[PDB]
């Protein structure tokens, strides 16, 4: 029911700016100092920025002074950072959370919105379907691909037939190539003998190329 | 530090009228340090039930205080204020003087 | 920089406690009263567990519990379980911002070994008519997260492996290299060897 | 009418003792409305003005917490500044420390204040710019160069022309029957002889409500500062304030002396004379 | 409604 939904994290150059919003819904949101957190991959949590309930008075980690500006507004339900001056270092997954006691420590919390601070080009994936095999059909039991090939930044989204499949889906966590470029694959796993009734679509999504592909995999 | 003596008002919250209960009130300001010891005093005996407001100060860093006790003034019962203090050598006596 | 210092890492077997330092500086932990502990599990949000030094969260049992002496707070883990296994992090007020520590990862020692489901793929006929060529093995539901994978006698692209949702383990190997090199060989095989033992697949033809 | 809103904290070391003393209250105009003290046996910001009662647990909580802040960084500022002033363990010290803001007649921003005194004397304050300090000796300029590296400035600015004053407009909505009353003086004059060559009369304003007002006193309707006397303006213990001037005069010279008040409550100042 | 950020000296 409480909810934080962050977004507007994508790819920017180096001195660059992009403004975060994390819209609250389900708790009075106008009573809660909100902070902005971030986290490197692999890296600990760094708290950023704070605001007073009422907006107004604000603070900063040092290692954002005169370049961030954390903002509210109550009417609409919405936080916003503003980061300008960007530098490879602020790469990293941005957590909006809330308190409603000062010094309490952030009890709500979203679920973060990436930024890519690089000067490296947007390229869009190649998709691939990997054919379930005669061979690899045993008995009752069959695995089929994509595969994305060869993005950046990170994500890319992987579905079959618009989320209606929810189990026997794998979709794995992206390799980071020597390239600079990533790639990732999604496999599901099906009964070898609906290998004609029930359709399997890979639908793929990577919005910061604005790439949307459909591709059908069939046994070849 | 950068020391300062205590100014001393003593007053009451109401015109005095007599035999009617009002309020005698040492107003005590423009000190420094904030220690300071405030006496109201009936024919020159401390005055036991006494209140005073909350440490405060003014632009100049000093401090004051009010300190209160409700009292049925007379014609003939004399008060006064005695206030003690650092800078002070003796403590000091200011007598109410409601006519003036 | 102002950064909190915690211990890297921590571990113990299950019904064991742990105990996590935090150590700041009269501007931070020895000098309120507001030090918080967050708990943090893979791909998740972080969890508000200890707030103002020693109060439990809601949900939080007493075997954790917070403390401090001087510029030291600490976190203790008592009956250690493995749903403990996360990412800790301290967290103290220090008058003109917020500071988090560096985090301790909690590692619950005895759990069972799980073995690696394999899926192998050629490169599609779609990517050889591309001039282009991908092996693809899949390699899911491990643990521990240690595996080496082994393909060939270059091009050779894997992950390290992360936590499934079912707390297994997952890891990708993807080897490139041109179709005239595909044409060719009689066969390609896929490692991949936990705990000892090795699994293939796999594949062949074109 | 202009308006302010002010917090005070007083900080006094008890070598010895027994913890620092740590007092706070925070003030709107003359009207005092929270207090806080660490001898005391709540721990809690307190009430000290009806209107503020309204206030829910969240303020309070909230409030307490950042007092006890505030008490804090005060405990770890008075052995801070016994190191900068190269001063023994054994004396006590007294740390002061204000701010607020003032906002004009539209209740909008006017100027913010953040300065902090030691032993009776300015330590550091922030300029009216809200954008630079000034050290008052060669301590502070540490803490200076220490506050100018940390943004603190633009922290204490954020929170001055922001929060600080909307939470006084709150208060001055909020606790209007008192905060935005104006009770206009009640005045008079007397006369005591001070023997026969000399007589001393004394102009009243009493009861009044905001405390600023201004008495002068003419003589043929020129200023008259000789042999004159006024009093600060004094709490009356209810609420509202009091004011006397006074001027020693010569035997049959009264009727050349006028007493002008002029006070918010008064739409044309007074002029009173003495009516025998 | 006090400061919530106080930077000692």
């Amino acid at each position: 029911e409480v909810q934080l939904l962050e977004s507007g994290g994508g790819l920017v150059q180096p001195g660059g700016s992009l403004r975060l919003s994390c819209a609250a819904s389900g708790f009075t949101f106008s009573t809660y100092q909100m902070s902005w957190v971030r986290q490197a991959p692999g890296k600990g949590l760094e708290w950023v920025s704070g605001i007073v309930s009422s907006g107004g008075s604000t603070a900063y980690a040092d290692s954002v002074k005169g370049r961030f500006t954390i903002s509210r507004d109550n009417s609409k339900n919405t936080l916003y950072l503003q980061m300008n001056s960007l530098r490879a270092e602020d790469t990293a997954v941005y957590y909006c959370a809330g308190e409603l006691l000062p010094y309490y420590g952030m009890d709500v919390w979203g679920q973060g919105t990436t930024v890519t601070v690089s000067s490296a080009s947007t390229k869009g994936p190649s998709v691939f379907p990997l054919a379930p095999s005669s061979k690899s059909t045993s008995g009752g039991t069959a695995a089929l691909g994509c595969l994305v090939k060869d993005y950046f930044p990170e994500p890319v989204t992987v579905s079959w037939n618009s989320g209606a499949l929810t189990s026997g889906v794998h979709t794995f966590p992206a390799v980071l190539q020597s390239s600079g470029l990533y790639s990732l694959s999604s496999v599901v796993t099906v009964p070898s003998s609906s290998l004609g009734t029930q359709t399997y679509i890979c639908n793929v999504n990577h919005k910061p190329s604005n790439t949307k592909v459909d591709k059908k995999v069939e046994p070849k | 530090m950068i020391q300062r003596t205590p100014k001393i008002q003593v007053y009451s919250r109401h015109p005095a009228e007599n035999g009617k209960s009002n309020f005698l009130n040492c107003y005590v300001s423009g000190f420094h340090p904030s220690d300071i010891e405030v006496d109201l005093l009936k024919n020159g005996e401390r005055i036991e039930k006494v209140e005073h407001s909350d440490l405060s100060f003014s632009k100049d860093w000093s401090f004051y205080l009010l300190y209160y006790t409700e009292f049925t003034p007379t014609e003939k019962d004399e008060y006064a204020c005695r206030v003690n203090h650092v800078t002070l050598s003796q403590p000091k006596i200011v007598k109410w003087d409601r006519d003036m | 920089q102002s950064e909190l210092t915690q211990p890297r890492s921590v571990s113990g077997s299950p019904g064991q406690s742990v105990t996590i330092s935090c150590t700041g500086t009269s501007r931070d932990v020895g000098g309120y009263n507001y030090v918080s502990w967050y708990q943090q599990h893979p791909g998740k949000a972080p969890k508000l567990i200890i707030h103002d030094v020693i109060e439990r969260s809601s949900g939080v049992p007493d075997r954790f519990s917070g403390s401090k002496s001087g510029n030291t707070a600490s976190l203790t883990i008592s009956g250690l379980q493995a749903e403990d296994e996360a990412d800790y992090y301290c967290w103290s007020f220090a008058g003109s911002y917020y500071v988090f520590g560096t985090g301790t990862d909690v590692t619950v020692l005895g759990q069972p070994k799980a073995n690696p489901t394999v899926t192998l793929f050629p490169p599609s006929s779609e990517e050889l008519q591309a001039n282009k060529a991908t092996l693809v093995c899949l390699i899911s539901d491990f643990y521990p997260g240690a595996v080496t994978v082994a393909w060939k006698a270059a091009g050779v692209e894997t992950t390290k492996p992360s936590k499934q949702s079912n707390n297994k383990y997952a890891a990708s190997s993807y080897l490139s290299l041109t179709p005239e090199q595909w044409k060719s060989h009689r066969s390609y095989s896929c490692q991949v060897t936990h705990e000892g033992n090795t699994v293939e697949k796999t594949v062949a033809p074109t | 009418g202009s308006h302010s809103m002010r917090y005070f904290f007083t900080s006094v070391s008890r070598p010895g003792r027994g913890e620092p003393r740590f007092i706070a209250v925070g003030y709107v105009d003359d009207t005092q409305f929270v207090r806080f003290d660490s001898d005391a046996a709540s721990q809690r910001m307190e009430p000290r003005a009806p209107w503020i009662e309204q206030e829910g647990p969240e303020y309070w909580d909230g409030e307490t917490r950042k007092v006890k802040a505030h008490s804090q960084t005060h405990r770890v500022d008075l052995g801070t500044l016994r190191g900068y002033y190269n001063q023994s363990e054994a004396g006590s010290h007294t740390v002061q420390r204000m701010y607020g803001c003032d906002v004009g007649s539209d209740w909008r921003f006017l100027r913010g204040y953040h300065q902090y005194a030691y032993d009776g004397k300015d330590y550091i304050a922030l300029k009216e710019d809200l954008r630079s300090w000034t050290a008052a000796d060669m301590a502070a300029q540490t803490t200076k160069h220490k506050w100018e590296a940390a943004h603190v400035a633009e922290q204490l600015r954020a929170y001055l022309e922001g929060t600080c004053v909307e939470w006084l407009r709150r208060y001055l909505e909020n606790g209007k029957e008192t905060l935005q009353r104006t009770d206009a003086p009640k005045t008079h004059m007397t006369h005591h002889a001070v023997s026969d060559h000399e007589a001393t009369l004394r102009c009243w304003a009493l009861s009044f409500y905001p405390a600023e007002i201004t008495l002068t006193w003419q003589r043929d309707g020129e200023d008259q500062t000789q042999d004159t006397e006024l009093v600060e303006t004094r709490p009356a213990g209810d609420g509202t304030f009091q004011k006397w001037a006074a001027v020693v005069v010569p035997s049959g010279q009264e009727q050349r002396y006028t007493c002008h008040v002029q006070h918010e409550g008064l739409p044309k100042p007074l002029t009173l004379r003495w009516e025998p | 409604s006090l400061l919530m950020w106080i930077t000692q000296v």
